[PDB]
């Protein structure tokens, strides 16, 4: 369906560290473009969370960090609490289709 | 102060057309690119279209290749998207998201920027295609 | 002619105290700028290269600092964060030509160099084109004391860490940003 492949649902206990993987092909992510990350609270509009594979905009706290290791990037939440039960879409840019791609969405919940 | 409000959703038979609206305020609309993204109800996000700084560079996705048409206007700060020959798989909540700005490289040709995300997203209206 | 020393320089200052160097009443070429593929990013936002051979050399500025590789993406207009809110805020206007290029062998040795500093805590985030060298404690918690650095009272600067065994997004990129003005 979607161009980027990521796990559809992963979760964990509060206070621990969860890795939301986001792997893609060598045509879009591995070609030299930068991943990004969004956070869609249930029923509302998403917001930007991480752009340029490591940054964070004005307002999002220090807990949401990420990386870009070769051809497969990953978001990392440290010290997760009950107020983050939303979805987390990773996106990139593709050179073949000449259009933006998105991810399958990860259902992260608290136990 | 910065927000993108939309209107224009409805119930359309498969085959006739509809115009989508996306108002803009709180920032400078006359220099930043604009992106359209859609969300199928239940499924993930998908990309639709982008319009450049002046209005000379446009791109579309995979499912809308040719049968859509995007156009904006810097005067009243309003972004439009014209559709024709609709199908039953386009029933989705349509967002308009603010893009980044744009650059001229050494060669000197404007290039839409690719490495940036879509910073602030609109509220997003839903369209409904059914029989 | 004038900026043969701002690219080949062996000493670039850190980001929180850069060096705004102006050039005035002397000819410029800008052919040294383009037609060279050694640079990583050569983004220019308002004006176009191979066209700016007009009467613009009335105090052309050239800022210069050093940041990690994937924070060149915050030296765009807008694009808030933590290296553009508190260190170098570009306006939502004509930034001239943001220029960056990889440097792993010049500003980073085998011993894990951390000589470059960047701010982490500052209330009332920066205006466009403003520098903050005031090294004072943050004092975001309790009553204002004389500075004890104990708890909820942080040092305003922090080092980077520039080992040559890091990836792409943790290596120092020597960013130089042109700027232009008229009278
Ligand atoms: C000093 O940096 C400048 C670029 O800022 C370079 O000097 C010239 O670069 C152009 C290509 O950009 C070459 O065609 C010229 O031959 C260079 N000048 C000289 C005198 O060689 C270069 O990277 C650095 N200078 C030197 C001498 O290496």
């Amino acid at each position: 369906q979607s161009v980027l492949t990521q796990p559809p649902s992963v979760s964990g206990a509060p206070g621990q560290r969860v890795t939301i993987s986001c792997t893609g092909s060598s045509s879009n992510i591995g070609a030299g473009y930068d991943v990004h990350w969004y956070q869609q609270l249930p029923g509302t509009a998403p917001k930007l969370l991480i752009y340029g594979n490591s940054n964070r905009p004005s307002g999002v706290p220090d807990r949401f960090s990420g990386s870009k290791s070769g051809t497969s990037a990953s978001l990392a939440i440290t010290g997760l609490q009950a107020e983050d039960e939303a979805d987390y879409y990773c996106q990139s840019y593709d050179s073949s289709l000449s259009g933006w791609v998105f991810g399958g969405g990860t259902k992260l919940t608290v136990l | 102060q910065v927000q993108l409000v939309e209107s224009g959703g409805g119930v359309v038979q498969p085959g006739r057309s509809l115009r989508l609206s996306c108002a803009a305020s709180g920032f400078t609309f006359s220099s930043i690119a604009m992106h359209w993204v859609r969300q199928a109800p239940g499924k993930g996000l998908e990309w639709v279209a982008v319009m450049s700084f002046d209005g000379s560079i446009k791109y579309y996705g995979d499912s809308v290749k040719g049968r859509f048409t995007i156009s904006r206007d810097n005067s009243k700060s309003t972004l439009y998207l014209q559709m024709n020959s609709l199908r039953a798989e386009d029933t989705a909540v349509y967002y308009c998201a603010r893009g980044v700005q744009g650059y001229y490289d050494r060669s000197g040709y404007y290039n839409l920027d690719y490495n940036y995300g879509m910073d602030v997203w609109g509220q997003g209206t839903t369209v409904t295609v059914s029989s | 002619c004038p900026f043969g020393e701002v690219f080949n320089a062996t000493r670039f200052a850190s980001v929180y105290a850069w060096n705004r160097k102006r050039i005035s009443n002397c000819v410029a070429d800008y052919s040294v700028l383009y037609n060279s593929a050694s640079f990583s990013t050569f983004k220019c936002y308002g004006v176009s290269p191979t066209k700016l051979n007009d009467l613009c050399f009335t105090n052309v500025y050239a800022d210069s600092f050093v940041i990690r590789g994937d924070e060149v993406r915050q030296i765009a207009p807008g694009q808030t964060g933590k290296i553009a809110d508190y260190n170098y805020k570009l306006p939502d206007d004509f930034t001239g030509c943001v220029i960056a290029w990889n440097s792993n062998n010049l500003d980073s040795k085998v011993g894990g160099n951390y000589n470059y500093l960047y701010r982490l805590f500052r209330k009332s985030n920066l205006k466009p084109f403003e520098r903050d060298i005031s090294t004072e404690i943050y004092q975001a918690g309790s009553t204002p004391c004389n500075g004890v650095e104990g708890f909820n009272c942080y040092f305003p600067l922090q080092s980077y860490g520039f080992q040559p065994t890091n990836g792409v997004g943790y290596q120092p990129y020597r960013v130089v940003v042109l700027s232009f003005e008229l009278l």
